[PDB]
């Protein structure tokens, strides 16, 4: 069971969420930060709560199919959309908060789009297949608009390129489990396919990778 | 005045209910202790370095404490936890490399590591401390847990949380996870006189940090205070050492036969550097106009000058150095840094301050009775000559820490030898010698303890080192003492398979294990574990691991085997497979005739007058030839006395029935075939004329060619044929 | 007679007892040859059955000089 | 201490609960057990939640056992050296007339108790782990003294039959070697006492329930297991088994005994006649003709 503290995120993270929809920059900003004498930055803090959910390093290193289970899937899920909203639009600062935060939030995000859970998958695909999506789509809103490479140097650092081309053809290779699922791997795999020629765009190994036979 | 930092070496000193130092037992024991009557702050204790602790900041443990309950209680999860936990080390050292040298505050955490034993004070919710059970248990983790996290809070009123901490300040030290402040307790120590226990309970008691030395000044380039050095003579190329002579000690330059006289190191050489300073708990980096004085490590002495009996002073250890004759300084022999601190491995020269003389090395011998005299004497004299010089040579912590656990370990099994002698040992004292023993197998064997089987480790290359302070710290001998005590009441060798004897047959093989490692590639060890080879020999036979020690010691040891084997081994040997009639033991013997494939003369001249004497014959199976043409007929003697007298097909056809008697006689002989054909290799023509006496050409051509015989005994039959006669 | 039992049966060597006894057999033989016992007529219809041994279908090691040395005349 | 007496009724034969306790709750007692002191009602509370509704726990004995064994000398308080042997008889011997009520004595046998109960599930691990922990050496030599009060030798009876006889594998001490018979004899000594004492007009309840409970099963358990069958080192000893065959249907053929506890009498002696068929050992005519009676 879920205690009451971490019940009542999941409430907040939505409202938060619904507050920055319509890409609305200015609620995104106020959320980011706000012209008050003490400032507290929300996006960070809801990166700080998946970083933990997820397990930080201890997750990015292998281990985070065995943290995330169907209880809390659906808070993880909550929490990655909720740094969607704020990331797309896009917002520049949000952005460059989540990738370069101290809790290292983004290779959690990595790990999720590269290590399937096993627990939970072997199980419940679906739920490990709308948590990649959800992943995939909120790196995509990472670097919406980064035309700089740091970004993308950051996510190549937590994320090698062989193993977004593996996943891709996986992902392809993955249509076979579309039954009885309501996202197509497909259609993640072809997302995940765009944000590899993205970061290919700074990476050289990345882009002689995606090319075909 | 100053602020403490992270990477400081302190020294705490409680003033509540007991007022002391807080220090150790030694490194191989897990408590910490406070003994009044040591010293105060105006008079620190004479070992001071006991006493001292770095501040290191907050370390995480959680992927280290997932990984040990993994292991507690599948190989691939096991990988990752393990994975996560060397991670999680990586990820600490690298934030401590990171804050060091930051200020500390109140209300912060800060973790005390012992600079002696490397060990993380810690405090344990889930014990009572042994002395006092309401309280909770503190004990040195080297690895540390979560349990060695501590706060530092104000125990005066002025100081107020978020402020930065002061040297000299009482503070309060406030276990995160027990939350209950450390106390030193007036309970005293059963084994220890003048020690009180130090345990985590409620009290007022406070803690005055004493900055020892600063963060900066901790660096390894430059030399500083309460350093190990080595004082060596570049003209004479000998180490300074100091050591008892006939009843009272002296200082010398020992004498080497060894290639390089740096590469000569030794215990009694290791000299601690102490810069003289206002404060008599500070030590820091020394500069070449401070003063120095030099305490020699194993007896605590302090190097000094003294009237010359005949030259006019001469150098001498004395008990105390805070006389002021102890002082001594330092004058360089090249250019320096204007005056800056005194450089790692620098050549000094060396004078005392109140008498302002130079040291000098006189060729006067201090040993002149001895047949080959190593010590020479020095003295100090008003002129001074600049080839007289004395490098000071750093020598690394590890090596330090290596020798105060040997000497520790050493301690502790004598008094664990002197309880066996006594006759009586308590249980927990048995596991505290095996828990002992098993650290010294991982030691010696110099193997990282993995959780591999302690008995089973394999050793790519010998640590010289480990095995020469194995046998300078006389742990050898204690463990000699352990194999030889117990059996001579407390416990017997056919006893030993007992379940009641288990833990103390776990303590024999672990120390025959220990034997085996220590001498593994080392003449003088190997001569020195050999000396007992009476001992391991009257433990042969038991499941006590003394075979696997005796075949290391003698193999491929030509040198070894002859000057160690004499009569009296081969008559212990015969005597023994007299006793048991086992082929073993014969095969031990054909063993000890070769050595590397090469026959040994004397050995095996010893073994050839042992064997074929008129006596022990009763052993020595007989072959014979009946007309019964002529069949091969054996007769033995069973150590009842009993003569059985079988034809060799008979016996053959026996042991093919399956008939245990028949079969193992055949064994014994197949051996004792085996013994006569070592016995004539290498052209031994003393026991091939009694062999040939024995068993002619005829009679071995038809035993090897009768095809109903053994497969295995017709190949004996061959190799003695090859040997003695072809 | 026991090399020639040797060769005539195939696969040799899978009786241990009987690798050792051959073992035995061949090393009695290596010694008589550079003893010098065997004629060089015999030598050959010994190698014959050496070699038809190693065709394609209790121990000591000692080295002398190395055999597999061109013969030289100071040595 | 009085909370504790409400925790163990809370918990009172009610399987879904003790089947569901966490392990906070015996961590707690544990170190309470440790650090508090050592009293009887954690040792209760202990044994209350092992067995709930007459089902054995699987888990909460492996939990119990794991850390028991982790405290020693605070926690599992044993006598098993000469010293702690000598001071267990002194202890005693002021016990003539009745273990006294929190008293160490009966803190030990509650000990025991527990012990013997967490392995009570034909269990691999706990089993060889308390194993050590109490070899069988003490074990008989404690229960064969003469000034040994029944609680005390029920409570060894007890643990060397769970612990030791009833096994899933094999123990070498209890075959290959000459200790339980032994404790057969005492055994044979106390059925005698009992006859005796029922002689007199008196009796003691708390020796007939020894007599009756423990000692019979662990015979049972002994003689009517995989590993006794082999009768190895069995073959050596029969006169023991004839003693024992007496004395058993001796007890029986007395009028006394109620109901109840008749059938596991009567058990034995099958058991123990089976025995006997295969070893081919002597039997008395009057002996034999008694239990033919009623073999068929
Ligand atoms: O070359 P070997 O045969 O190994 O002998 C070593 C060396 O040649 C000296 O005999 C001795 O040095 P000292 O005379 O200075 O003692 C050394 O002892 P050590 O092991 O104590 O250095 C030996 O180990």
């Amino acid at each position: 069971e879920m205690g009451t503290s971490v019940l009542i995120m999941q409430p907040i993270l939505r409202f938060l969420q619904l507050l920055c929809e319509n890409h609305n920059r200015d609620l995104q900003n106020f959320l980011r930060c706000q012209n008050n004498k003490t400032n507290y930055n929300l996006v960070c803090e809801t990166l700080q709560f998946l970083d933990i959910m997820c397990g930080s390093t201890t997750g990015g290193l292998g281990l985070l199919g065995l943290y995330i289970n169907e209880d809390n899937v659906g808070l993880v899920i909550q929490t990655l959309e909720t740094l969607t909203e704020y990331c797309q639009g896009p917002c520049h600062e949000n952005q460059t908060c989540i990738v370069t935060h101290e809790s290292n939030g983004i290779d959690i995000i990595t790990a999720l789009i590269l290590n399937d859970i096993s627990p939970l998958c072997k199980y419940r695909m679906d739920l490990v297949l709308q948590l990649k999506d959800n992943a995939s789509k909120l790196l995509l809103a990472l670097m919406e608009s980064r035309h700089d490479s740091e970004n993308a140097e950051r996510i190549l650092i937590s994320l090698r390129p062989q193993e977004l081309v593996d996943v891709i053809k996986k992902a392809y290779l993955q249509e076979e489990e579309r039954e009885n699922s309501e996202v197509s791997p497909r259609e993640v795999g072809h997302n995940i396919y765009i944000l590899a020629l993205q970061l290919s765009r700074h990476n050289k190994q990345l882009q002689h990778l995606l090319k075909p036979v | 005045s100053s602020f403490l930092h992270i990477g400081d070496i302190v020294s705490l000193y409680a003033e509540g209910s007991v007022n002391g130092f807080i220090s150790t037992l030694g490194l191989v024991d897990d408590r910490c202790v406070v003994e009044p009557a040591a010293g105060d702050l105006d008079n620190p204790p004479k070992k001071f370095r006991d006493c001292l602790f770095k501040v290191c900041p907050m370390n995480r443990y959680s992927a280290q404490k997932q990984y040990w309950k993994a292991k507690q209680t599948d190989v691939v999860l096991l990988q990752k936890l393990q994975h996560a936990a060397q991670m999680e080390q990586k990820q600490n050292d690298t934030e401590n490399k990171k804050v060091h040298g930051d200020v500390v505050k109140y209300g912060s955490v800060i973790q005390l590591l012992h600079m002696k034993s490397n060990k993380y004070l810690t405090v344990n919710k889930r014990l009572p401390a042994l002395l006092e059970k309401n309280a909770m248990r503190v004990t040195l983790d080297a690895t540390g847990n979560e349990g060695s996290w501590l706060f530092i809070q104000p125990f005066w009123k002025l100081r107020s949380n978020g402020d930065n901490v002061v040297v000299g300040d009482k503070v309060i030290l406030n276990p995160v996870n027990a939350g209950q402040p450390l106390h030193a307790s007036n309970y005293e120590l059963s084994d220890n006189a003048g020690c009180k226990e130090v345990n985590s309970v409620n009290c007022n008691t406070s803690w005055k940090i004493n900055l020892f030395m600063q963060f900066r000044d901790h660096l390894e380039e430059v030399l500083k205070g309460g350093d190990v050095v080595r004082l060596f003579h570049a003209e004479q190329e000998k180490f300074l050492t100091c050591d008892e002579y006939k009843g009272k000690l002296q200082v010398f330059l020992r004498t080497t036969l060894r290639q390089s006289a740096t590469s000569a190191t030794s215990s009694n050489a290791l000299w601690e550097v102490e810069v003289v300073h206002h404060d008599p708990c500070r030590g820091g980096a020394g500069h070449w106009n401070g003063l120095y004085r030099f305490k020699h490590l194993a007896t605590g002495n302090y190097l000094a000058a003294e009237e010359n009996p005949s030259i006019k002073y001469c150098l001498v250890a004395v008990p105390h150095g805070n006389d002021i004759a102890s002082l001594f300084e330092l004058d360089p022999t090249t250019l320096q840094k204007t005056d800056s601190f005194v450089p790692r491995n620098s050549y000094v020269r060396l004078r005392h301050l109140c008498t302002n003389t130079w040291i000098q090395s006189t060729n006067v011998p201090i040993d002149i009775e001895e047949e080959r005299p190593i010590r020479l004497m020095l003295g100090t004299c008003p002129t001074k000559e600049d080839k007289e010089a004395f490098a000071i040579v750093s020598v690394p912590v590890s090596e330090i820490r290596d020798l105060d656990f040997a000497n520790d370990a050493s301690s502790m099994l004598a008094s664990a030898v002197e309880k066996l002698n006594e006759g009586f040992i308590s249980q927990n004292d048995r596991r505290f010698v095996i828990q002992l023993l098993e650290d010294l197998v991982f030691f010696v064997s110099d193997v990282p303890n993995n959780g591999q089987n302690v008995l089973d480790i394999m050793v790519t290359k010998p640590n010289r080192e480990r095995q020469k302070l194995m046998r300078e710290q006389n742990i050898l001998k204690q463990v000699f003492g352990i194999l030889k005590a117990p059996f001579r009441p407390l416990v017997r060798l056919e006893e030993l398979s007992d379940q009641k004897n288990a833990p103390y047959q776990h303590m024999f093989r672990l120390c025959y294990r220990v034997l085996r490692h220590s001498q593994e590639d080392y003449r003088k060890n190997q001569e020195h574990i050999a000396k007992q080879f009476g001992m391991m020999q009257s433990q042969i036979g038991y499941d006590i691991l003394a075979e696997d020690t005796i075949t290391a010691l003698l193999h491929n040891n030509r040198k070894l085997l002859e000057k160690h084997i004499t009569k009296t081994e081969v008559e212990t040997f015969v005597s023994l497979v007299r006793k048991n009639r086992e082929p073993r033991f014969l095969d031990y013997l054909s063993d000890l005739c070769v050595s590397n494939h090469i026959a040994i003369p004397v050995t095996q001249e010893l073994i050839c007058k042992c064997v074929l004497d008129p006596k022990n014959s009763d052993i020595l199976i007989r072959t014979e030839l009946r007309p019964v043409e002529e069949e091969v007929w054996l007769t033995w003697t069973d150590k009842n006395n009993e003569h059985h007298e079988k034809s060799v097909r008979q016996l053959a056809q026996e042991a093919r029935a399956g008939n245990a008697h028949d079969e193992n006689v055949l064994s014994y002989y197949r051996y004792q075939l085996k013994l006569f054909a070592r016995m004539c290799l290498d052209r031994q023509y003393l026991a091939i004329d009694e062999i040939s006496q024995q068993l002619g050409v005829d009679l071995i051509f038809l035993c090897m060619a009768d095809e109903m015989l053994p497969f295995d005994l017709r190949a004996s039959f061959c190799h003695l044929m090859l040997h003695v006669h072809v | 007679d026991y090399l020639n039992n040797v060769v005539s049966e195939a696969v040799p060597f899978a009786n241990e007892e009987k690798n050792k006894l051959t073992f035995e057999v061949v090393s009695l033989a290596h010694n008589l040859i550079y003893f010098g016992f065997y004629s060089f007529s015999e030598l050959l219809r010994l190698t014959r059955t050496l070699l038809g041994i190693i065709d394609c279908v209790t121990m000591v090691l000692s080295r002398k000089q190395s055999v597999f040395s061109a013969p030289s005349l100071s040595a | 201490l009085l909370e504790a007496e409400t925790m163990q009724h809370i918990f009172l034969n009610n399987y879904q609960l003790c089947s569901e306790i966490s392990e906070p709750v015996l961590q707690h007692f544990v170190h309470l057990l440790a650090t508090h002191g050592r009293h009887v009602q954690y040792l209760d509370f202990l044994h209350t939640v092992i067995k709930a509704e007459g089902k054995y726990v699987k888990k909460c004995q492996d939990m119990i056992m794991t850390e028991l064994t982790n405290a020693g000398d605070d926690v599992v308080v044993f006598y098993n050296d000469k010293a702690s042997l000598a001071h267990l008889l002194d202890m005693m011997k002021a016990a003539r007339d009745g273990v006294e009520d929190h008293s160490p004595l009966m803190y030990h046998i509650s000990l025991v108790d527990l012990l013997a109960a967490c392995a009570e599930g034909k269990n691999v691990y706990t089993e060889i782990k308390c194993t050590s922990l109490l070899p069988l050496e003490d074990v008989v030599s404690v229960v064969t003294h003469e000034d040994c009060i029944t609680e005390v030798k029920m409570a060894y009876v007890n643990f060397v039959n769970h612990c030791y006889v009833d096994t899933e594998v094999e123990m070498k001490e209890i075959y290959t070697s000459n200790h339980i018979w032994t404790l057969f004899e005492n055994f044979t000594l106390d059925m005698a006492r009992v006859c005796s004492k029922r002689e007199k007009r008196v009796a003691d309840p708390t020796l007939e329930k020894y007599v009756l409970s423990v000692v019979l099963d662990t015979i049972n358990a002994f003689f009517s297991s995989p590993f006794s069958e082999n009768s190895t080192s069995l073959q050596t000893h029969q006169t023991i088994v004839v003693q024992l065959l007496q004395s058993t249907t001796r007890l029986l053929e007395c009028p006394w005994l109620q109901q109840q506890h008749k059938g596991s009498v009567e058990a034995c002696i099958r058991t123990l006649a089976m025995v006997a068929k295969g070893r081919a050992i002597l039997l008395p005519m009057d002996l034999d003709a008694h239990i033919s009676s009623m073999l068929s």
